[PDB]
């Protein structure tokens, strides 16, 4: 979306993806990636799924 | 009900997309390749003097 809004020319696109990747990796290096509880602990069908 | 008032639960949008605004520099040198192409084809014509005479 950012590339289309601007007028990147197939060489500044690689300069943008690099920055996005490094920033997102820096953010992802300190997050544990768990799941949010939403239902009931007793139920077996959700856990099986 | 009783003294307390109850309000409906609010629905939430599942996803959002970020499209930030970007400044427009509006440079004019780019997309001027046609002028360079015109410069390439000058095509000066010189005829030998004395060959005819
Ligand atoms: C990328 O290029 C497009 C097309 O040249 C630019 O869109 C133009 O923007 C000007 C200024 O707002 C408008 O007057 C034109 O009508 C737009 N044209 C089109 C086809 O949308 C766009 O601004 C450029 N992006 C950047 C960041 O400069």
């Amino acid at each position: 979306n950012v590339a289309n809004s601007a007028n990147l020319s197939q060489e500044t696109k690689a300069l943008l993806t690099e920055m996005v990747n490094e920033e997102m990796q820096g953010l992802s290096d300190v997050m544990i990636d768990f799941e949010i509880p939403l239902g009931d602990p007793r139920d077996q069908e959700q856990y099986i799924h | 009900c009783f003294g307390v008032t109850f309000k409906k639960p609010l629905v939430a949008e599942e996803k959002t997309s970020l499209e930030p605004q970007l400044p427009h520099l509006q440079l004019r040198l780019p997309h001027l390749v046609g002028i360079i192409a015109k410069i390439k084809g000058i095509k000066i014509e010189v005829t030998s003097s004395g060959e005819s005479i």
